[PDB]
């Protein structure tokens, strides 16, 4: 959303993927080795643990409260104990709200920052060697074998074995 | 066949086709890959007894209790966390209303406890355990088993002077009450005089009252009525009562002291779980930081709110399937 | 070739900008020009109350209390309900005055009703003079009393000591106004009731509501001594009502139906106009589409929340340049 | 989250152009041309419509509230009414403070990923045949007309037939 | 390596680091370092009121309601105002033994104005003997009474029916104090007023007051059994003030201007010193920059809200990198 | 959220700092001279001084209060007072935990971006005469001068000059 990690960057989601929320797949003569990356996913499930943590298992002390139903009419002090327990209701409606609606709009942005993580750590290990074709896919231009997916989830690429073959194919 | 020169790689992320709609800042119908539940919207409809001690009402108020009503003899010297009053229980023995209601039903609350001692008060001239026939006991009259009813000793009332100083660590309360009669007959049958006028007094507040007599509606083939007040000794002061006629006196007093003892009425019956937070529509988990079935509560509860639900997003933007 | 060499067009941007935007404050900053914004809270009044959505009943100086009583000023008010009952500022008494302990849970509770349906009820009345006059207390030129109520005298030279009652066989709960007079003189309680001493208890299955009629001198309205003190007792459709006296009773003449509803009741002053509106204020009926307000604090029906900020603004657009000043 | 979009690759854009708040500006051989992305605009109205649609239309209804206005000096009572008065309007005041203040930061923000969403997205369609001057604009470093502009935007655009000649151009 | 540096420069980049981290927390990674933070909520007091605004009055062994009553040992408070009375848990009463209904409706209502101009005016007592005196309460080594109120007593053997009047001529409120006198015993009542029953009526053209006193055996306090119950009225201006009484009248000896402003009542026990500050605690005085607070509930003054909370923390930089790998 | 999360991409920066919050490092053969600057703190220290100015000098006087400590115990009137004053503290509370965990994670989300924001400006500059490193560090392929790095701090840089000498040593 605030990314553009949903309109026109990836145009899909995956429904066969149960056993992680991020991943890599590719296309090459040998076959299709999807794999997940563990590292980035752990960020996202520490975080919501922890904001639960702070939300559940939290209780509030209360014993005694003034009386809340009147089977017999009163004067004014009737309606001031009516009254003030409306307006604790109210504005604990209210906090829920923002307690509901913020952390919302902030777990989707916050998913999107992991997309567009994901997305930008690609460029660095491939420094002219990738242009994406506008569907959330990069174009490699030399062989990948699966020497290459080892390197590229454990970060451990490196250019300058791969240079002279990638830039003499895509030129000239 | 792919070439070599062919090797392309994509990136994205899982989604549900169940999707759940999330209530949100942007919009009201996102749909969200899992959410979870923030409210509790149900309970088990009964009352779990393990963390806190409950009382059962057992057709008895807890003014009926206090005083010793004859059908509630079971609950004498019981202590209690939580008291529960049912909505159908009924009394039928001697009529009473008390000043502020609510405000003697609350005090003895927040002690939860009735624990009482015999004091020997220096009575002379007066006779004791006055009885009525509203109100039976093994097939044969009673009265209250806390208050002592005063009746007229020969054709004479003596000058009433009578106190019980206090010199224990811990606050008392002494249940003392008055006698309306109905009619001007009755009045010179209990007391022998024309009129009758109660005041105590302690060494920081006094209390007067002067009864009053006329006819009222017939309850239990009886018009009399009897009003119960109450006062508090703390240590170092002393209780004094100068009265003639119409005294109903106390029998000793109920200790006081700071608690959590609280009170609720609820017409569910009992259970046993682990559960602590108590609502008269049951017990609840506390997992839900907010709860909807009573804004009434006992313990450790969650918030109340009016909202039906409350759905939290725990991932992102869920794409439900391909296009088609 | 005019310079241009087929090399570039520069495919450049460009955004929406207004040079007279408004201020509007945030977290980062409170002083952030934005190209466009709206206000959240309503701070005028068109001076006027309307009453479309909800049946409002004008005061014409006459208050919730003296209409439930009847003063003769306030003749046009019998068998009137309303939605919200408005009080005048100018509003006063011509009849005897009228004292009544907690005057605000009265006045509360009467409101809360929203009705005054009011019915006679039969009573003996035997040995006791009944419809008592007033000199000072006028009516249509003519003297006369309250008209929700009934003084009571002795006839002849003797006051029986009443002993009536009323059973309530209805659903609906009865309410009950009934005064006691507190004579100025001794000569006035010995002309008017024959007896020296008198009180009154009224008791019924649930609550007892006896008081005694303490005489003495008061200052003087409209040159009387005498003041009249109001008390009321609602009763259940199980129990019944009793009313027992021996002296200084003013006896209803009947029962006042009590209901839940959503009447309330205010002060004000303004005028009543004619428009469609479902928040009505003390200054006068304001449109209820803005979440939060400043006008009053006083509310009724869909009135937005109090907010003691004068301006709230809210973000429609995005920053602005400051034009031609980098 | 600002991102640097007003100080930095705007520099002080035109007023003009009301028919949308973004757009796009060229200057060919032929003239000028507008183009406002009406597919962007209509994204961030239905943000603002979301956040009215919260507040307007939504007010709470209240019958019987308690007195708020004392001619007379009273005992306990009054100072507590008078308590509960206060407290409450002392906790919406600095409820309505707080409300406003959140959600303006989120439009600016959310207003300046949007464009930065639209920059990103023109730069993925062009693999090198583009190159950015650091204002805002878009070396095209090829030959173009009005055809680009109907083929560029709506799923219709072949950056092959291109490619050959922005290599000439741009290094010789 | 000079030879490798020819055609090799390299530009990076960092930013700010702090060897000491502070803990804040946060919706997300509640355990995080960050270089720098401000404190929320002020904990620290000195101990002693700060007195430079609005001068604060003394308790001195005194309450406000002796004040008003007009102790012996209270004769330090006559016709002094102030903006926030301060009490004492050793302040006693030994003059005369007094209970009073409704005790947080008169004390709040002469804190909340603050004032105490007493005016003297003049009445048409006739037939009986004011000035009454009782030899438990000493005033100057010698014995007196409260010294703004009169305990009417007898003349020879005749106590006529009381009927006063006190016009309003001035446009401001007044506050009169008439209280009832609760003999111990039958014989004293009879000694003193010359009659068995009683009874005391104020009344006002908006509200009246009646009560009767109670006569009874009551517990001796310093060698006295007898009580008086003080009561107290509002005038309006244009308002006619009149009393009926026969016996056990505690005589006003005037009225208490009204004024409507910003003073209070406070309990404590610090002791008063010479300094500056805005906000006022039972427990001293703390600064008001803080927007928050968890000292005391109990404020006067521009004061922050009470928050139950041990410390709160603001993060005002980045996060912290753990350093050295 | 998160950005660059100034860890992994990045590493540990300079401690000696205490004239700035941010700087700049070059590697030549005069020396490796670091300087702050005062570009990036105008819109880094408005938002702190912003952030307290709307707490610290504002704030709400009182002048009289309800009583809240009761030396005796009385009935509904008492326990109405200990109950408004419960609910008033629980409230406020709940408010100050949550404002300072919103805007503590809003001041570290703007100062994370902060460095991010900076890193594609200086990427834009140099359109195609430099390369990310990939650790935090920007690889120049020709020789710049302590002439050249004012440029860079200066916002002004011309790649007309170092075009030639640069593309012939990028690809060789
Ligand atoms: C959506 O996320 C929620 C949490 O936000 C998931 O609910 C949790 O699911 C786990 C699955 O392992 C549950 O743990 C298991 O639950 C039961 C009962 O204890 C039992 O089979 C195991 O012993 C284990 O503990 C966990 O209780 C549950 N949490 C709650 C609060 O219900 C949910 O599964 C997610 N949905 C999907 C479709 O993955
Ligand atoms: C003053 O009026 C009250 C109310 O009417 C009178 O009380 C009523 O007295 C009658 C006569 O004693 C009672 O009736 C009796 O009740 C029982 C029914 O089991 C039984 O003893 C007799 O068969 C007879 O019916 C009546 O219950 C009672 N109450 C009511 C509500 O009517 C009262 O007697 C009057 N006082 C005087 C001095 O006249
Ligand atoms: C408080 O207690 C005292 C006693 O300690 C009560 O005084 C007593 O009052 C009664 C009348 O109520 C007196 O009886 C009368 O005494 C004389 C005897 O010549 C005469 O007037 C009558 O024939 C009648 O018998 C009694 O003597 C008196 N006692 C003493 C010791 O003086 C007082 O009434 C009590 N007050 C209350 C409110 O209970
Ligand atoms: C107790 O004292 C009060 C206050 O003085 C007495 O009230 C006053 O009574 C007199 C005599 O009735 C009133 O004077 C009369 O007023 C009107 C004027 O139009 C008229 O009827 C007569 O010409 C005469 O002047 C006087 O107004 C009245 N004072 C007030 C303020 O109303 C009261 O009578 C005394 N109580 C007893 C039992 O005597
Ligand atoms: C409640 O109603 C009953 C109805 O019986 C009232 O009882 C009656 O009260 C009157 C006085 O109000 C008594 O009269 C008195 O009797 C003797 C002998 O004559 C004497 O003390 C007086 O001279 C006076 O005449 C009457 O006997 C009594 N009973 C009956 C059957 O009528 C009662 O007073 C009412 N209560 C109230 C507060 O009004
Ligand atoms: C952590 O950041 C805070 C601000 O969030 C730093 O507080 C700074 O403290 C100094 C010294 O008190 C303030 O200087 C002030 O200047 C004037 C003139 O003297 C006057 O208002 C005060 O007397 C005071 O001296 C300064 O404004 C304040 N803020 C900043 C942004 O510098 C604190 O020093 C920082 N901590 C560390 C360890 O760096
Ligand atoms: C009702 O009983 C109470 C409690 O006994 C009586 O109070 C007590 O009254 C006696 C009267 O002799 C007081 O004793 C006297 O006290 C002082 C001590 O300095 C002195 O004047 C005498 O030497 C004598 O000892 C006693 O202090 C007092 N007790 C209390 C706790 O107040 C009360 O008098 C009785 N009431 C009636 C009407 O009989
Ligand atoms: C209110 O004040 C009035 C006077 O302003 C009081 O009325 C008067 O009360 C006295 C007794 O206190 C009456 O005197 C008695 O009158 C007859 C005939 O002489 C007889 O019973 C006695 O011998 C005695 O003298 C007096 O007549 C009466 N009226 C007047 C006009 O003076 C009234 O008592 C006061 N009320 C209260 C509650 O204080
Ligand atoms: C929880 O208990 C409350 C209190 O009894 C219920 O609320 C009432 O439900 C009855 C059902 O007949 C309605 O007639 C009333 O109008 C309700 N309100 C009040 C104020 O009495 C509530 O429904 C119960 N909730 C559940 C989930 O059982
Ligand atoms: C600022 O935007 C608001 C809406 O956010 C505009 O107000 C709308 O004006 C149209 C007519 O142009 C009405 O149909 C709508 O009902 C208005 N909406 C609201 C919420 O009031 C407003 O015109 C804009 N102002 C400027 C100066 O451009
Ligand atoms: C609405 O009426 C209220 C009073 O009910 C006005 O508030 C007062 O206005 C007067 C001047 O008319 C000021 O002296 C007071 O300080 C105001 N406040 C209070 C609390 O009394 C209010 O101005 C009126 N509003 C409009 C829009 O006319
Ligand atoms: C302020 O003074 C009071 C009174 O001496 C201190 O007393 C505490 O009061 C609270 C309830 O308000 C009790 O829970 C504590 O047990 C009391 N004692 C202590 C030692 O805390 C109170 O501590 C003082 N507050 C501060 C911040 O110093
Ligand atoms: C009231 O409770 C008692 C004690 O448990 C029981 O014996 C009795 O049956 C109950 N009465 C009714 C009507 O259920
Ligand atoms: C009880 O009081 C009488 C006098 O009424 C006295 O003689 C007796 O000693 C008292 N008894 C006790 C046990 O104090
Ligand atoms: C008071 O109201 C009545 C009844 O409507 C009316 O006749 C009378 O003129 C009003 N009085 C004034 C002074 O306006
Ligand atoms: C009214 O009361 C009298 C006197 O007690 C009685 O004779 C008569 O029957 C009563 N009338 C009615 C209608 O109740
Ligand atoms: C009226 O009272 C007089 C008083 O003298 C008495 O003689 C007469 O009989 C009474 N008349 C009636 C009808 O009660
Ligand atoms: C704080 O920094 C000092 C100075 O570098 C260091 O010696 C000390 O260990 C640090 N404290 C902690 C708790 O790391
Ligand atoms: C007091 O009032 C009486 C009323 O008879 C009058 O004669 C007398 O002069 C008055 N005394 C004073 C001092 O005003
Ligand atoms: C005092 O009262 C007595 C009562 O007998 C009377 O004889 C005497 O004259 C009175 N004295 C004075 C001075 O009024
Ligand atoms: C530009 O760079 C020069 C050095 O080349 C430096 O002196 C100057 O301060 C910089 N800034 C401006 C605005 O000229």
């Amino acid at each position: 959303g605030i990314f553009g990690a949903i309109a026109g960057f990836i145009e899909n989601g995956w429904e066969g993927m149960v056993d992680g929320w991020y991943g890599f797949r590719h296309q090459n003569s040998e076959g299709r080795g999807q794999a997940a990356d563990l590292k980035s996913t752990q960020a996202a499930i520490d975080q919501i643990n922890g904001k639960l943590n702070r939300l559940i298992g939290k209780t509030n002390e209360k014993f005694h409260q003034i009386e809340k139903e009147f089977s017999e009419v009163e004067g004014r002090v009737q309606d001031l104990e009516k009254y003030v327990e409306d307006t604790k209701i109210d504005l604990w409606s209210y906090n829920a709200e923002l307690l509901v609606a913020l952390e919302n709009q902030h777990t989707i942005d916050l998913t999107d920052s992991e997309m567009n993580k994901l997305f930008e750590k690609t460029k660095k290990q491939l420094r002219e060697n990738a242009e994406d074709m506008g569907n959330g896919c990069f174009k490699i231009y030399h062989k990948c074998d699966n020497a290459c997916i080892e390197s590229i989830r454990n970060e451990t690429y490196d250019h300058n074995v791969y240079r002279d073959e990638a830039l003499n194919n895509r030129f000239q | 066949g792919n070439d070599n020169s062919t090797a392309t790689l994509c990136l994205g992320h899982h989604a549900v086709p169940n999707g759940t709609i999330v209530k949100t800042i942007c919009n009201d119908r996102i749909e969200v890959t899992n959410a979870t539940e923030l409210v509790q919207n149900s309970s088990i409809g009964e009352i779990c007894d393990s963390p806190h001690q409950i009382l059962d009402g057992e057709n008895c108020t807890l003014i009926d209790a206090l005083l010793g009503d004859p059908q509630c003899d079971g609950f004498q010297n019981k202590k209690w966390d939580l008291f529960v009053e049912r909505s159908k229980a009924y009394s039928n023995c001697y009529p009473y209303d008390v000043p502020d209601y609510a405000s003697l039903r609350s005090l003895v609350a927040s002690s939860g406890t009735l624990e009482f001692k015999n004091e020997s008060f220096n009575w002379t001239g007066v006779t004791q355990n006055g009885t009525s026939s509203a109100c039976i006991r093994g097939s044969s009259s009673s009265f209250f088993s806390r208050l002592n009813w005063l009746t007229h000793l020969n054709y004479t009332y003596p000058a009433l002077n009578v106190t019980m100083p206090n010199k224990e660590q811990f606050d008392k309360l002494y249940i003392w009450g008055v006698h309306h009669p109905g009619t001007d007959k009755d009045q010179i049958f209990l007391y022998a005089q024309s009129s009758g006028r109660i005041t105590v007094s302690t060494k920081r507040s006094q209390q007067a009252v002067i009864p009053n007599i006329g006819s009222r509606p017939r309850i239990r083939d009886i018009p009399s009525r009897i009003s119960i007040y109450w006062t508090i000794v703390k240590p170092g002061d002393i209780l004094l009562i100068n009265s003639t006629g119409n005294l109903i006196a106390p029998r000793g007093y109920f200790k006081i002291r700071s608690g959590k003892s609280s009170i609720m009425r609820s017409d569910a019956p009992i259970g046993k779980c682990k559960s602590e937070c108590i609502t008269p529509n049951g017990s609840i988990p506390n997992d839900k930081p907010f709860q909807n079935v009573n804004r009434i509560t006992y313990g450790a509860c969650p918030r109340y709110v009016k909202h039906s639900t409350l759905k939290l997003a725990t991932g992102m933007r869920n794409v439900p399937e391909k296009q088609t």
